[PDB]
RNA sequence: AGCCAGGAUGUUGGCUUAGAAGCAGCCAUCAUUUAAAGAAAGCGUAAUAGCUCACUGGUCGAGUCGGCCUGCGCGGAAGA
């Protein structure tokens, strides 16, 4: 690719179509059609699961084209369906919001491996682990 | 200190001579001469140009440093010469040059003619832009201060004379 | 970086990686990010991990003051920013002509690869190696 | 600038300078760091 | 101290979902990639972006940095 010309990193949930409220002027800063973008997105969107918080990142070209390449999911956010609380923080240092299960967290880190800048898998879960400090859960095995 | 103990390179065929407490030196561009401070004692007496802080006198050793880097430009002058490229920021704001006298029009109900002291041949490649040559930093220094003192660049749409690598600082209107 | 063991620590994770030394490259980071700083350490991760020596402390007076231990041809490296590659495991591995193929990947300023030991000459890139 | 009895680096970017005696901080970034005297 | 480099991965984190993405503020104040980089010091953004410093490569080349106790001075310091 090239160096930073337009681009930034945005765009919220991918369930919510054509999210023009939330980010806005960001898509406005370049010359971005936002139906352009969701003829391309939603055309990979039906590839894995319907309403993920899914981040992408908006990289605008010279020609009028641009290009995206997604990711995985945030582990923040991860840590809220996987183990079902909905709230998120809120207050790590007084409410332990929930725990879960280390060989959960590892293989679902595992599927992350492939999409990490990590080199060793234990040290790269264990950082997922770090989130979940500042979450505030309780690593339990 | 640190500089006063560093030597100064003058290049080949580049004339300097000692005359006590004055030096002259002239190279390819001109001729600059200067009278040094009479608490340094300094020594052509090489290939190089070294300096040293003369005995009594109690700060020697800061008047050293100074006096290198004077002469340190002053070879850079007379074998290369200085250049200030000026930026004439602004809508109707146009630059001229006649002989040895710069004309600007900065939006005032009169041009204003900046005489040019000596050696100093200015040119406008640019009616916004005036890249001015000389043979001495201190006074293209100061007559590229001078066009800059006419019209000192406005925090807002940064409007004014201004140097090429200077860095405006804009400010924004209250509300609206 | 505190004392003199704190220079020492380097020294010892240093020459134990000259003890048990192979072919080894060079090249330079002054235009380098940390976009490439993923690219050949994944490159380390591709071999086992993290142990794969890049420590980038090659100054006249420490990393050469190691140098008299083993592998005495490095004397004059000095200058010209050094970062080291080891070939433990596997005599002649890839991690030589890694760099020709860096080069042709995000890297331009790679110091020429240069190199290091082994073909007890100077710099000329061996692709007849043992696979 | 402000013409305070006591001064002293209110910022990152201040430098205390003793021009002709009386002590002044200069500032690179905000005009409004500026102060004369003390 | 300067001159050239980097100054990063999850990370749009959660709270009033109108936004606080190191940068209003509330919690943790992580672990990794590692020569090294605080989930953060300042500037600046509706919010991002962008620019520096922390720390670390090289170059260079000598001592130097932050405070304490004291002598003598400067500012503070304008009236008929």
């Amino acid at each position: 690719a090239k160096k930073v010309q337009a681009y930034v990193k945005l765009q919220v949930a991918a369930g919510m179509a054509n999210p023009s409220p939330p980010v806005g002027p960001a898509l406005g800063q370049q010359g971005v059609n936002i139906m352009e973008f969701c003829k391309a997105f939603n055309a990979k969107t039906d590839s894995i699961e319907k309403g993920l918080p899914i981040p992408v990142v908006i990289t605008v070209y010279a020609d009028r084209s641009f290009t995206f390449v997604t990711k995985t999911p945030p582990a923040a956010v991860l840590l809220k369906k996987a183990a079902g609380i909905k709230s998120g923080s809120g207050k790590p240092n007084k409410d332990k919001v929930g725990k879960i299960s280390r060989a959960q967290l590892q293989e679902i880190a595992q599927t992350k491996a492939a999409d990490m800048t990590g080199a060793d898998i234990e040290a790269m879960t264990r950082s997922i682990e770090g989130t979940a400090r500042s979450m505030g859960l309780v690593v339990e095995d | 200190s640190r500089v006063a103990k560093a030597p100064v390179v003058v290049p080949a065929g580049v004339d300097v001579k000692i005359n006590g407490q004055v030096i002259t030196i002239k190279g390819k561009n001109g001729e600059l001469t200067r009278t040094l401070n009479d608490a340094v004692e300094v020594k052509h007496a090489d290939n190089t140009l070294t300096f040293g802080p003369r005995d009594g006198y109690a700060d020697g050793w800061a008047q050293a440093g100074t006096a290198r880097a004077l002469l340190n430009s002053m070879v850079i002058g007379v074998t290369e010469g200085f250049t200030k490229k000026l930026q004439l920021v602004g809508v109707g704001y146009r630059a001229a040059v006649k002989g040895n006298v710069i004309n600007l029009s900065l939006g005032f109900s009169h041009p204003v003619d900046h005489q040019l002291p000596a050696g100093i041949t200015a040119e406008c490649p640019t009616q916004t832009e005036i890249v001015l040559k000389g043979a001495d930093k201190q006074v293209i220094g100061q007559v590229a201060a001078d066009l800059r003192a006419y019209r000192r660049p406005e925090p807002y749409k940064g409007k004014g004379v201004r140097y090429a690598d200077e860095v405006v600082r804009t400010k924004e209107a209250k509300k609206k | 970086m505190a004392l003199n063991l704190q220079d020492k620590q380097a020294i010892v994770a240093e020459v134990s990686e000259v003890a048990k030394g192979a072919l080894s490259a060079v090249v330079a980071d002054s235009r380098g990010v940390t976009v490439d700083k993923m690219t050949e350490l994944r490159k380390a991760g591709r071999e086992a991990g993290v142990y794969m020596r890049v420590v980038r402390n090659t100054l006249l007076r420490r990393a050469v003051e190691g140098t008299p231990f083993e592998c005495l041809k490095d004397a004059f490296v000095g200058p010209t920013l050094i970062a080291y590659s080891m070939e433990h495991p596997g005599a002649a591995a890839r991690l030589f002509k890694e760099f020709a193929k860096a080069n042709a990947k995000f890297e331009v300023k790679a110091a020429a690869f240069e190199g290091e030991l082994i073909p007890a000459s100077q710099i000329d890139r061996l692709a007849t190696l043992p696979t | 600038m402000k013409v305070r009895a006591s001064v002293k680096k209110l910022c990152r970017n201040c430098k205390i300078v003793k021009r002709d005696g009386v002590i002044r901080v200069i500032c690179s970034a905000e005009p409004k760091h500026k102060q004369r005297q003390g």
